[PDB]
RNA sequence: GUGGUAGUAGCAAAUAUUCAAAUGAGAACUUUGAAGACUGAAGUGGAGAAGGGUUCCAUGUGAACAGCAAUUGGACAUGGG
RNA sequence: UUCCCGAGCCAGGACGUGGAUACUGUACGGUAACGUAAGUGAACUCCUCGACGCAGGCAGGUGCUCCGGGAAGCGUUGUCUUUGCUUUUUAACAGCCACCCUGGAAUCAGUUUAGCUGGAGAUAGGGUUAGCUGGCUGGUAGAGCACCUUGGAAGGUGUCCGGUGCGCUCCUGACUGCCCUUGAAAAGAGGAGGGAAAGUUGUUAUUUACACCCCUGGCCGUACCAAUAACCGCAUCAGGUCUCCAAGGUUAGUAGCCUCUGGUCGAUAGAAUAAGGUAGAUAAGGGAAGUCGGCAAAAUAGAUCCGUAACUUCGGGAAAAGGAUUGGCUCUGAGGGCUGGAACAGCUAACUCAGAACUGGAGCGGACAAGGGGAAUCCGACUGUUUAAUUAAAACAAAGC
């Protein structure tokens, strides 16, 4: 449901505990990308344009979190 | 072309049961029962709707914040504003008036 | 406009020039007599301080 | 254009009823449908909202008056009498 | 302007000797029309083909017309059943066989 | 309980069916296709209430019932929902 | 709408981490209308919502219907046809996009389709607030839809961009009118006035809807018919039985007539075509001579333009009576909107009237639909009501007296 606009936001709600997942969507047009963290309530989710700051950011995300899901 | 049909318990063309057509990400057209519009709070003894404060059916007047239900002046969450500088210009004049004959009682 | 006069948008328009050019011609005739009665004060103001 | 000869605001009761009946309703019906001045504000904008009950609508008030004047004339005598009675006691 | 240059190969049609792809070059020179024109193509239409597989080039014109062009083609030599029109991508056509 | 009447009155409103193949002991009437019609969105369409109460769904079938027929069925039987 | 996948919301009750506020006592900002991530409020009292008629047009919105471009597939092809048809969708939920100040109005001004508004402060300039089923992003393409290719179920592309209206539907909004008719209540939710209580710089105490986090949600109905075969009429009976949604063409039109989606061909058949029936057509000349009686059937019918009496309660009679025109095709004229500053220059969108030419077996509201009229008498004034299954009237009622 909600959105986040930046990435103060973005990385405090992936570290937060209960957390579950980060589905990544990706499409062509160009390669505009989304990340979406199911939390608890809502499904919070980050729009980001290009795609070599988004290949960035998969790394800043944490691996002890659990899942990732992708289309391709 | 595409005809619909009531989804809830009341088949009947009341107030309770208003509806609204919508179309679907199915491609499929189809009601959603939106109820009676709400009178936004009228107040006295004007009977003017106050600004400030939103049409919401009484029971989701609870949901909203203190804040929201109310305008932040004395009489506020009831009253006209215009109404209220009556009730003070009144009450600053009938408090003199009183007060000027109790000294004038002396004598 | 109201009562029915004018049945185009032209024929308002036609009325709205003819009534203006009107009050051109009325201020030509205005702006002298404003002038004209000004010097009448004028000529005999000058001719008055002269007396002293 | 006036575009009835007599009969007016009674038109509507069409071709029926009877013309002296007709007639005493057109009378009536020409005071009730009048706007009457307002004692309070002033402006001209009394409207009869039920009958013996009349609102000015600038200003806002509500009072009683006739059913189909807001001054009925036996009233007006007793606004009258009353003043007198009221002075005469002292 | 802008140019947009398509295509309509024939090629697992001719291979078996069933069309004669000479025969379709001729046909859209003349059957085109252009302002409501036929046989008036300068400039804006230039059609020209490898033999394998012919081109058409426009200037407004709309890629559905030439599926219509040869669609009225294959009718005229009896070859409807065998094969149909069928878009391998955009700016193409490919020839194709029913199952 | 049974006749004559009598294999008689009659089965004639709501425009309408036809051709092929399959199934079967048996096809004017079941199903599937192809044609041809009707209803003509204040519909013989899609959903509720009252009333009904398992008629719903599947598989099976010797009667009787469905005012001709019947391989079909709101019928009959065994399951399920 | 109950199963599953996904996305939420509500009632009751709550731990925890991190933020606000106060600690001689509950936050601040704006001139104001009122505002923001939060911003204590007992007894008692007052107020708001819940909470309400009908008719009328007007404006705006959802859905439907419609026109054009783009991309897919499909259909037609002796002839013509840049062609005809189908698909091109986005949910609840969540975030963001009347009133105040300045001012002081007559040569009165603003304004609606309609009227209303204004020194009890108008126009204007600048604000605040209400809102819908409005716009953009999230939800959301992964789904749904339309197609294509390899297996003998695997993998792909595409799902785009604009208009139009006295249109049809339901909804909202503010108005105007009508009444000797003035159009429910209670549960429940909230506001305010009041200031009872607590709190001394830290395990404090107000926040249980400040943000996030956590837990629980019992009981019963839920199949199917809802009627020319699942109800009631003894029956699979030409009867009856409350509600919602409601496409195209013709047209004023939910009239009649034909059609698309959805539905159906269920109603014993075949052969002959006598009289007599049942319903339906048509008849030379005459035109009510038939008959108790014009009963039945004919004739009239739409729209436009012209014209319209006696009598009258002056409102009516009146569509009185009485006439003329209408098709097709080709043109001409009148009627808007948006842009840059004497009115010009560009771009452009409606179905509505008026008139002319030509053409035809003098036809043309070509089917459907659709008043016969006039002159008098009796009764009842009128609309309304009545003997369910032989009587709708002059009977009942009615306002007036």
């Amino acid at each position: 449901a909600k959105e986040i606009r930046d990435l103060r936001k973005f990385l405090l709600t992936a570290r937060r505990p209960d957390a579950k997942r980060v589905t990544i969507v990706r499409q062509h047009k160009s390669t505009v990308t989304k990340f979406k963290i199911r939390c608890s309530r809502y499904l919070y989710t980050f729009v980001v344009e290009d795609r070599e700051k988004a290949q960035k950011l998969e790394g800043s995300l944490p691996p002890s979190l659990e899942k990732v899901s992708i289309p391709g | 072309a595409p005809r619909l049909v009531y989804r809830r318990h009341n088949h009947y063309a009341t107030g309770s049961n208003r509806v609204r057509r919508v179309r679907t990400p199915g491609a499929k057209v189809v009601f959603h029962n939106v109820g009676k519009q709400p009178s936004r709070p009228k107040c006295g003894n004007c009977h003017r709707a106050l600004p400030g404060i939103p049409a919401v059916a009484p029971h989701r007047l609870r949901l909203l914040k203190k804040r929201e239900r109310t305008v932040h002046r004395a009489y506020g969450g009831s009253r006209c504003h215009a109404c209220v500088r009556e009730r003070i210009v009144r009450a600053f004049l009938v408090e003199e008036q009183k007060c000027v004959k109790q000294v004038l009682q002396v004598k | 406009c109201k009562g029915n006069q004018f049945k185009n948008k032209r024929v308002l328009i036609e009325a709205i020039h003819n009534e203006k050019n009107l009050k051109l011609k009325e201020k030509a005739l205005q702006e002298q007599l404003e002038a004209r009665k000004s010097k009448a004060a004028a000529q005999k103001e000058k001719r008055r301080m002269k007396e002293l | 254009a006036k575009r009835t000869k007599k009969v007016g605001v009674v038109g509507k009761y069409g071709t029926r009823y009877g013309a002296s009946l007709r007639k005493q309703v057109k009378k009536i019906e020409l005071q009730q449908h009048a706007k009457y001045s307002c004692p309070f504000c002033g402006k001209m904008a009394t409207k009869r909202q039920a009958v013996g009950i009349w609102k000015c609508r600038g200003c806002s008030k509500v009072m009683t008056g006739g059913a189909w004047t807001l001054q009925t004339a036996a009233a007006a005598t007793v606004r009258s009498t009353v003043a007198r009675l009221r002075k005469q006691a002292g | 302007p802008v140019k947009v240059k398509f295509t309509v190969d024939c090629q697992k049609p001719v291979d078996d000797n069933i069309i004669e792809a000479k025969g379709l070059e001729r046909f859209l020179q003349t059957h085109i029309k252009v302002d409501g024109k036929c046989n008036n193509l300068g400039d804006r239409v230039q059609v020209s083909r490898e033999k394998a597989k012919v081109f058409v080039t426009a200037e407004p014109f709309s890629k559905r017309y030439i599926k219509y062009l040869t669609k009225k083609y294959l009718k005229k030599q009896m070859l409807r059943d065998f094969m149909r029109v069928v878009s391998s991508r955009d700016t193409v056509y490919e020839l194709r066989y029913f199952q």
